[PDB]
């Protein structure tokens, strides 16, 4: 495509070190999204110096890495997609594209397997996908309100989280006939798993505070506004980054004291990813179309 | 056959979308007015200071399809009511933004979302907009009939679905609106958007609907059963429900996506042609639905010619008056006595002659000898009248230019036969009217009718409600408008309680100093929670033996469309729950001059006495 | 194309009559409801108790028919101001009688004549059938433009008709309509029945009907010249007449006898083809003629899609604004500067971008650099100027979402270009909006508009005085409805005087202590015996040297739709004898928040203040 | 009027806490050591015919320190007494300012603001708006005196006051409208059903990044007893400096203090409250930049319309 919307959504690094991106036009005549790979990530987000692209016929709300090949993405259309990168990876071709939410497929996660995805979305439902078979093996309505966020356990293929609206944070695990598990103030607005301990997971609320969670509570204020995102870094003993509605960045220790603070963005930071080549490096893209990578102070 | 639209949260490209939709069968398009995710600030920066257009243009449609094709939406992530001082300062400033672009479009209606209980400053941020600038513009509040948090599937180990039947519980989502709507003072502008669920709750829940502003149903896909071939089809249930919404001529709504991979919009269309005819009543009323007009006094006020005219094309009410001379005619006149006696029938109040003409053809049916007498008081019937006793009646007609209550008739009557009876029965003031004509009837004469009995049922509707409190007027008490009987054809309601009789009048009247004055108290059995509006009044009439009229809706004289419902309205609606009585007392006064109602309801609470001493409302005498 | 009756005094058979009538091409009846010689007794006997029917039946016209074909009149023998006692008793229930016959009929209009100075008791008994029952009929006053006295044959030997010209005394008529409209109350159901007769009077006597509500123009076939062919034809002075009334819409009524032994209507019909094309103005106007609309805010308030669409749709305006901006970018760059040059334009006040556009076009044609800056406070429109910005003008118009008043500019303008003038020109408050971006204009920058003059000019219009009235609204000043000013299309009107400049603003502004409150008397010399309503406001404005634009009738931009005249009325209406000077005295008013108008009327009588202090109108700062 | 500020100055306690506010602010910012070396600009915002101007001079000859007055007034009828006064007494000291204080160019910055601009409901005289537009000229480490102040409201019970709201229908307006306004009075015939909560608070001088004095509060009464609710009592407190505080809060009321009576807030119609039940109420402060107003709904047991919505019955003009 010719240009690439101003609205950038998703930025997720692969194992060796391109760069996947996602965006869509929240504004002007046209709504639609765009799926982009950066081989080059300091080129980005120069729609002329990218490897592969391609554009969506709605918005791209959430998207997430399906190996080092496809791309599995969440769109306004209340569809599921699954976009594969060719033989050379300049290319990137459709798989499926199956509309079972009834409303904005809002949030996406890959399970543990690699073969599996949970999808949570504004019309409440949360439902678990068979990429293979490109259907849907199960439905659950536990949920009241919207769903904001879905987390898939790092190791269990069975176990993921949940977060919505309704002021719930759902533990899940299909082995059980009752699923989810309500654990517990403001809404919940960001999911992120410990990387080595899976019995641990950060939660960050729409006022500004991220918290620290064991499943067996620590928090601490970092944002002025909502926590649009927790990344945890690749390191043996990873750093969390928060991103923000208040436009900023930061990366905190094991005890949540802050240590980058980053106001390089001017409008939303909706994604992080940490570099798989280099573990000081994390790249923020925002709503103000830019691609700032920072150099953690470690 | 059905006005639908379809709901949708994607919309790419608005020309190539409204096209698809079209195309598809719709009529119009529920799409938000900005991008459904695109959050914006509007305190602190510098995401307050977004560059770049807010949204797409207003040049991409004419003005015609903005103004009948667009159904504006909120944004999802805009909640007035949060408990983060922040979300909600920064919600305001979005809400007014994308009720005040709706606004400058034209949209002729803006959907809302009631999914709370506390929907205060949504209700303040929305009443506040209503006054601010040149509108025009409805507002749909989408409510569902089941609150999501009492439809989630049973699967969370420690907060399990609370299986205990709570019947008050269950109408959750309708206090939710009847809140609303106080905080915004029942703003005309103000309806309902009621969102059917995948299971319908119990039929009370349901009920609990009538009488409310629905202009809009919403239908999702996931609600509809896959059939045989394939295609979406309904539940007996459901299909009953949409057939209840048909009848208040709502806009039925298709969200969600296509889960039988239109057939929905045709599946409506289908069940629109498989209701019942509608009869001659039916098929008469449609167009004066909730529509409120004055009571006629025909005693005060001469009626127009073509007011008579459709009075007189009632068959049903003739066909019962011709019967009911017949009745008495033989019950009066043996066959020995055939062409020996003739009746002295005195048509009192003949309009333009079709009780006289009845009279007629009773007489030729039940083969008696009658002289008639045609007392009309209005000079304009009068005339009617002497050119038909010209033309063909003759001798036998003796035409009366005069007040019943004012003629010295030649001779005494056989029988006195009126049609002076109102919607609640006394209303017309036939019981003055009669008793002045009672001097010269025969001590063994026969009225018809010679009965009458008035009914009144407690009702809710919040539209009927509204639509008095519309009928404000300058140069007189501003409440008056509540404080006088309205006949209408009542129909987006809800009737609390069976009607029970009211007052009772009998002609000729042989109690020792009679009195026309009345008080009746009646107690209402209340099986519902609910909001009272006022008492519809209806009658019943016996006019001889077993030959009778009625207006009472559980004993409706078929096809007889002389007649609408009365409306008593009360000054504040009243709350009453399940197993409360609702107590009203009524009172006909009267004095030299004019004759009028007053009531008062006192129970669950007391209300203040409408109409004391006929300050608002009065019939001429 | 013209609506036409047929008056008659003899309708032996109701239905062949009609029949007849409607088979000739006309379009209703003018007949009596009553036999014209049958005169009625109502209080000495015998001849009280008249028996029989008292006229023919409703039954021989269908409801329709009654209500749209039928044009009562009142017996030729009822004579309510009659000197005898017993004719005014007689005549008075007599007269009722008929009224309440036609409106028991439901007829659409009844004709009653005015052919005497004195017809009080006949207003009485009208007035007093007006508030008597449930109306709706029109009363159309039949009065002759010469009096029947004034215009007999000079044959009577010692009675001659005085030969003595009397200017006043030629217009009794006038002011027999007058008296009795003002004993009715200026009522909206009493309209002119204008009859024409054999020779026309002097013109002022004509003029005198301009502003009356003529609903219809009685032409007897006596009128009527024989031409060669032997058809009816009219004069060219009666034909004029006849081209007035059409503007009007009244509807011809042809009476009498068929004297050219139908040729009158259809003489009617070529004359209403053979009127002049509707220019563009004319055609876009028909619809709002004498229609109070209120005079529009943008900056108090956020004006409509739909409104700056229309306000877009006005060729004309939108060239001369090119032009004058093609003049000045001459005028300020020399043909050597051509690219040395670039000039800073700031369209403050932008709308949707329709001035930019212009502003573009203009740096073509006059092939000079032009750096644009488009100010607008309304957010709405500010979408439309983004995505024009982003789909096409790009980096040379930089898109300012504010006040104009508030705005702290990067750099000076060199042209700064507004579209802030109301009808009455300061009414938008372009004065107060300019002034306060004027520190950010060149020490010898271009304003365009450079200058605004409003205008006024007294008026007659009986007709917009009872819209006027109509206005009167609850919760409010019971006289608030005359002191505000109209935005309308100015039709069924007499403008009594030329108009005379009113106030005047100048852009930039060098004057020490400018201030923009203002105060100005203007005399107004009257030639004509007439009733003052209110003065009509217009504008003139300069937008660069000799390219203007003008609302001023007699220098009116052709083809300009954007705007209608002002109308500022008065409480009371004032009687103005011909040679007398109207004297008005206008106020501007303000304080930080509001700016109002003030008015008074010093001669030839004082008037009350209207609007002291913005009690009834002020426009928002 | 005159004879209005002659009342609002007949009340000794108000002007002894007054003076005792700016004695304690002297004594705290000037040092024993600094006694002449330091003159205080002493500004009295807003000060009718000097009975404050009168308090900051005898706060200063008990405080033993310098100080530099300036009197802003912008109603010119009281500059004309304050004008005399400057001439007869105060002399060079005093700098008289005839002017807004919100339009004000003041020639230096001040050390302390005293005001005077409180109303029934504390911030209903607009004092969040007038003291904001004069904290410009504020240094950076001045003191306003006042420098909190909180307004409460407490559900009340009275048809008496109930009917007197009713009997105050007027023509040409909203028949409706003498129920969407407050009013100052006395309150005596009357039951209170819950004790004050604390409604809006306002702090000067207002550090808080884009501050805003529009507000919105819930307060949940809890009901003992079986009543009509027919209004709501509104009272204020301030804090003037430290412990010198002023209070109309019935429970702290200063003693003698006759310059306040309560503000009553009603309802339209009555709202039945059985016992057990709480009253939740809701009140927003609104405005834009002509007007100042209130909005109030009764949202428990039951609901109540909003009052007042955008002003329409009453705003406060700025
Ligand atoms: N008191 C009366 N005397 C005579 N006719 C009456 C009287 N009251 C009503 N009517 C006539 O009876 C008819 C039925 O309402 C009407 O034609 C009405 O005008
Ligand atoms: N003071 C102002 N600042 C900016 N734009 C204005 C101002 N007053 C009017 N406008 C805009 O100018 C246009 C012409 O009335 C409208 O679009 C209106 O909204
Ligand atoms: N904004 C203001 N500027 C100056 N003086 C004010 C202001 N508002 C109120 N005042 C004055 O403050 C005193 C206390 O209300 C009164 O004398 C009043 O007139």
């Amino acid at each position: 495509p010719a240009c690439m919307e101003r609205q950038l959504e998703a930025a997720r690094y692969r194992s060796d070190g391109a760069l996947l991106l996602g965006a869509s036009s929240l504004s002007g005549r046209c709504w639609a999204g765009s799926l982009w790979l950066f081989k080059d990530p300091c080129a980005a987000p120069n729609e002329g110096f990218c490897s592969a692209g391609v554009q969506t016929e709605a918005g791209v709300a959430d998207l997430t890495w399906v190996g080092e090949r496809g791309i599995l993405v969440a769109s306004d259309s209340g569809a599921v997609e699954l976009w594969e990168l060719d033989e050379n990876e300049t290319l990137i071709v459709s798989k499926f594209c199956k509309y079972e939410h009834d409303d904005i497929v809002s949030t996406v996660s890959v399970l543990s397997s690699g073969t599996q995805a949970v999808s949570g979305s504004k019309d409440i439902c949360i439902k678990v996908w068979d990429l293979a078979q490109q259907v849907v093996l199960s439905s659950y309505r536990a949920h009241a309100a919207q769903v904001t966020c879905v987390a898939a356990s790092p190791h269990k293929d069975s176990v993921f989280l949940s977060c919505s609206e309704d002021n719930r944070i759902l533990l899940w695990d299909t082995r059980c006939p009752k699923p989810a598990s309500q654990i517990g103030g403001y809404l919940p607005t960001s999911l992120a798993w410990h990387p080595q301990q899976s019995e641990v997971f950060v939660f960050g609320d729409e006022n500004g505070t991220v918290s620290l969670v064991d499943t067996k509570v620590l928090s601490s204020a970092v944002h002025s506004q909502c926590v649009t995102g927790l990344v945890f870094s690749p390191h043996s003993v990873p750093f969390l980054a928060s991103l923000s509605e208040d436009c900023s960045l930061a990366v905190l220790d094991s005890s949540l004291s802050e240590l980058f603070r980053s106001q390089a963005h001017r409008d939303f930071v909706r994604d992080a990813t940490w570099s798989p080549l280099n573990h000081s490096l994390l790249t923020t893209v925002g709503w103000d179309h830019q691609v700032v990578h920072h150099v953690v102070p470690t | 056959r059905v006005s639908s639209g379809r709901d949708l949260n994607c919309v790419p490209e608005i020309a190539d979308t409204l096209g698809a939709v079209a195309k598809q069968g719709f009529d119009f398009l529920c799409m938000p007015v900005f991008h459904p995710r695109f959050k914006r600030e509007f305190i602190q920066e510098p995401a307050k200071n977004r560059p770049g257009p807010q949204t797409r243009s207003d040049l991409l449609l004419s003005g015609r399809d903005w103004n009948t094709l667009i159904v504006g939406k909120l944004s999802p992530w805009i909640r007035p009511d949060s408990k983060v001082e922040k979300i909600r300062r920064n919600s305001e400033a979005a809400m007014l933004q994308e009720l005040n672009f709706g606004a400058y479009l034209g949209l002729p209606a803006f959907l809302l979302p009631l999914n709370q209980e506390d929907n205060t400053n949504l209700a303040r941020v929305l009443t506040n907009h209503i006054h601010t600038g040149h509108h025009s513009s409805m507002f749909w509040m989408r409510v569902p009939l089941v609150a999501p948090e009492d439809l989630r599937d049973d699967i969370i180990e420690n907060a399990p679905t609370t299986h205990t039947e709570e019947y008050s519980g269950e109408e959750k989502t309708w206090m939710w609106w009847h809140n609303f709507r106080t905080l915004c003072d029942y703003s005309k502008r103000i309806a309902v958007a009621l969102e059917i669920g995948a299971d319908l709750p119990s039929n009370h829940v349901i009920d609990r609907w009538l009488g409310e502003p629905i202009k809009a149903a919403i239908l999702p896909t996931s609600i509809f059963l896959t059939n045989k071939k394939g295609f979406p089809v309904l539940s007996k249930m459901h299909q009953r429900l949409i057939f209840r919404l048909l009848k208040l001529e709502v806009q039925f709504i298709i969200t969600g996506t296509n889960h039988h991979s239109c057939s929905y919009l045709q599946y409506l269309e289908y069940l629109s042609q498989n209701r019942p005819p509608p009869n001659a009543y039916e098929l008469f009323a449609k167009g004066y639905e909730d529509y409120l007009q004055s009571p006629l006094q025909p005693l005060m006020d001469n009626l127009e010619s073509q007011t008579y005219e459709v009075f007189e094309k009632d068959p049903i009410k003739y066909s019962q008056y011709q019967q009911a001379i017949y009745k008495c005619l033989l019950d009066r006149v043996p066959e020995e006595e055939k062409d020996t006696n003739v009746q002295v029938l005195m048509v009192l109040g003949a309009g333009r002659g079709p009780l006289v003409n009845a009279s007629l053809r009773a007489a030729k049916q039940a083969d008696r000898r009658i002289k008639l007498y045609a007392v009309e008081k209005n000079p304009n019937a009068v005339v009617t009248l002497e050119n038909w006793q010209f033309e063909e009646w003759g001798s036998q007609v003796t035409v009366v230019s005069s007040d019943m209550r004012e003629w010295v008739a030649p001779e005494k009557a056989d029988i006195i036969v009126s049609e002076l009876l109102g919607s609640f029965a006394d209303n017309e003031l036939s019981p003055e009217c009669l008793d002045g004509a009672q001097h010269f009837l025969k001590d063994d004469g026969v009225s018809i009718p010679g009965e009458y009995t008035s009914f009144l049922a407690p009702i809710s509707s919040s539209k009927l409600y509204n639509e008095v409190r519309a009928c404000r007027e300058k140069d007189r008490d501003p409440e008056a408008q509540f404080e006088m009987p309205y006949v209408v054809r009542l129909h987006n309601f809800h009737q609390l309680s069976a009607p029970q009789p009211c007052f009772t009048f009998s002609h000729p009247n042989r109690d020792p100093m009679i009195d026309n004055n009345r008080y009746c108290t009646l107690e209402f059995p209340v099986e519902v929670n609910t909001v009272l509006h006022g008492f519809a009044g209806y009658f019943e009439t016996v006019l001889y033996q077993d030959i009778t009229l009625s207006i009472r809706p559980e004993t409706h004289s078929p096809g007889m469309f002389s007649w609408f419902p009365i409306l008593f309205p009360i000054k504040q609606p009243i709350t009453v729950r399940e197993g409360q009585t609702i107590c009203v007392r009524f009172w006909r006064c009267s004095n030299s001059k004019k004759v009028w109602y007053e009531w008062a309801v006192t129970a669950p609470v007391c209300s203040a006495i409408h109409n004391p001493t006929g300050r608002s409302y009065t019939i001429g005498l």
